[PDB]
């Protein structure tokens, strides 16, 4: 139908990438050839919005790969899925950008994004009615940062009037020791502030505390976490896929989600939260769904939500079960918690159901949130930033590349006026 | 925001080539001023060393001059 493209960025975007399109795909019945092999038309009503039509009746994902650094993608052209995509839709270079985002966004990023911008315009130019664009990459490295924030800068110009859509993985200490990923997260959130529609704040704190607490994994990986990313990414685009009422383009997602325009990071939410292979054998209810999906332990950002307030809920419910049922436990929800919701927008949490459920579950529950509470993620990022900023350490790593301390302050600015925003919301009255 | 990027990169190589330049100039004084030094010195040497001769020559002059 209405068309998005889909582009990968730097190491951690092209895992959760390729990890979002093996599951998706198994969820439509595309095996790695591109051939459709399951039994409904489900399926098949609106997989044009993510896979373009070959002949010979194949399939292949409207993704476009980008790193600076051949290593991911050699890795991902031999995954399991690895041949389903178009190969003049990977476009990688050579030195790599160090975990610095100046060089991803004004030296060797430069370089490489006329290439990238050259197979997304390829990719549009064959859409009937394109409704924009979704990007995966981490905040804290250089070339899913940098690169990628320029290429959102530069398809924005190109493309006005389309939505832009990212799936941003926030940095911890927890995750990596790397000092820098604080200054390459603060200039980061500063271009997705002006220059995205929605965004959605996967924490690496966030599911390394789920896979260390809850799922009881002693040493987690990267794996371990793309898993839970991967189940969110699923579940958060579902509406967009499947047939339905509610949320069904990235449009009427961002009129429901996003009041003021600056406040489009959201939170998201999941259940029942699983690990990888170890097994399912009870379905949750649909009271247990529903308690468990708004539990702050179930969210992918660090936030606790009894610090803030819902402007706005969207929340997927997936596999056969009672509609009525799913409203009972809405409804319940609010009303038992109507403190948590502003009542300065009215009806602000919309549901919606879908018969499919994913991969190895009978049920399952998405939350996408939209709260004041996500001011706990930047505050800490901002924390961290000003402890080295104050001293101005490591800023030759950045005014090697040519910028100026003046940009370092301005992210600094307008992350502590986002901020600062929120705070203004979670404390309106009516 | 474009022409921003480009003074960014231009900046990188502008401050990159001030380096060299600054570290060949300085290399190059350094190289001169030690060369003159070093010349001044063994050149002030070998004049001792000539004034040596002067005085010896004047010795023997005395010597012969004596009857
Ligand atoms: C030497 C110590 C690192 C291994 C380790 N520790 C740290 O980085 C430090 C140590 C002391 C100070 C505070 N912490 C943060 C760590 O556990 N890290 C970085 C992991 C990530 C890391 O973990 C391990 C145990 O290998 C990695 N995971 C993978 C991984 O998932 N690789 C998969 C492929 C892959 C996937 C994504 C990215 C790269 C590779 C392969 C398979 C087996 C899988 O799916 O699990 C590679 S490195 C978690 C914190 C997330
Ligand atoms: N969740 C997750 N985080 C990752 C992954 N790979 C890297 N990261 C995190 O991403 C940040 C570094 O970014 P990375 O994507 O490797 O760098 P890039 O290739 O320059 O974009 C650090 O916070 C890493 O802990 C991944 O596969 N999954
Ligand atoms: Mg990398």
């Amino acid at each position: 139908m209405r068309e998005i493209v889909h582009i990968q960025a730097g190491q951690c975007g092209n895992q959760i990438g390729a990890k979002f399109w093996e599951v998706i795909s198994d969820e439509h019945g595309i095996d790695p050839t591109g051939s459709y092999h399951g039994d409904s038309d489900l399926q098949l009503e609106r997989i044009n919005v993510y896979y373009n039509e070959a002949a010979g009746n194949k399939y292949v994902p409207r993704a476009i790969l980008v790193d600076l650094e051949p290593g991911t993608m050699d890795s991902v052209r031999s995954g399991p899925f690895g041949q389903i995509f178009r190969p003049d839709n990977f476009v990688f270079g050579q030195s790599g950008a160090g975990n610095n985002w100046a060089k991803g966004h004004y030296t060797e990023g430069a370089e490489l994004v006329d290439s990238v911008l050259d197979v997304v315009r390829k990719e549009s130019e064959s859409c009937d009615c394109l409704q924009g664009f979704q990007l995966t990459h981490s905040l804290g490295g250089g070339t899913g940062s940098g690169m990628g924030t320029l290429l959102i800068s530069k398809i924005r110009e190109e493309y006005p009037d389309r939505i832009m859509n990212t799936f941003s993985v926030v940095p911890s200490p927890k995750v990596s020791d790397t000092v820098v990923e604080p200054y390459n997260a603060t200039l980061s959130v500063h271009q997705l502030v002006e220059n995205t529609d929605e965004t959605y704040c996967i924490d690496n704190e966030a599911l390394y505390d789920i896979c260390f607490r809850t799922l009881k994994l002693t040493t987690p990986t990267y794996g371990d976490l793309n898993h839970l990313v991967s189940a969110t990414m699923s579940g958060v685009t579902t509406c967009l896929r499947f047939p339905g009422q509610l949320n069904a383009d990235l449009r009427k997602l961002a009129v429901n989600m996003v009041p003021f325009p600056r406040l489009h990071f959201f939170m998201p939410g999941f259940a029942p939260l699983t690990s990888r292979g170890s097994q399912q054998y009870r379905a949750l209810t649909v009271p247990e769904l529903t308690q468990q999906m708004f539990d702050a332990k179930n969210m992918m950002a660090a936030c606790d939500p009894r610090h803030g307030r819902y402007l706005t809920v969207a929340a997927v419910f997936r596999g056969r079960m009672s509609m009525k049922e799913v409203d009972e436990q809405m409804l319940n929800v609010q009303n038992k918690n109507s403190s948590y919701f502003v009542e300065w927008i009215p009806n602000n949490v919309k549901t919606a159901v879908c018969d499919i459920p994913p991969r190895g579950l009978k049920m399952s529950a998405t939350f996408i949130g939209n709260s004041t509470a996500i001011q706990e993620l930047f505050k800490r990022i901002s924390e961290q930033f000003t402890a080295m900023f104050r001293r101005k350490a490591f800023l030759h790593w950045y005014t090697g590349e040519g910028m100026d301390e003046m940009e370092f302050t301005e992210a600094e600015s307008n992350m502590n006026d986002l901020v600062s925003e929120y705070q203004q919301y979670q404390d309106a009255t009516a | 925001k474009r022409e921003h990027e480009r003074e960014v990169i231009q900046k990188a190589i502008e401050e990159n080539n001030n380096f060299i330049k600054m570290a060949k100039e300085k290399l190059a004084q350094k190289m001169e001023s030690n060369k003159e030094n070093r010349e001044a010195h063994l050149a002030a040497m070998l004049e001792r060393l000539q004034e040596k001769d002067k005085h010896a020559e004047e010795v023997r002059k005395n010597k012969e001059l004596k009857e």
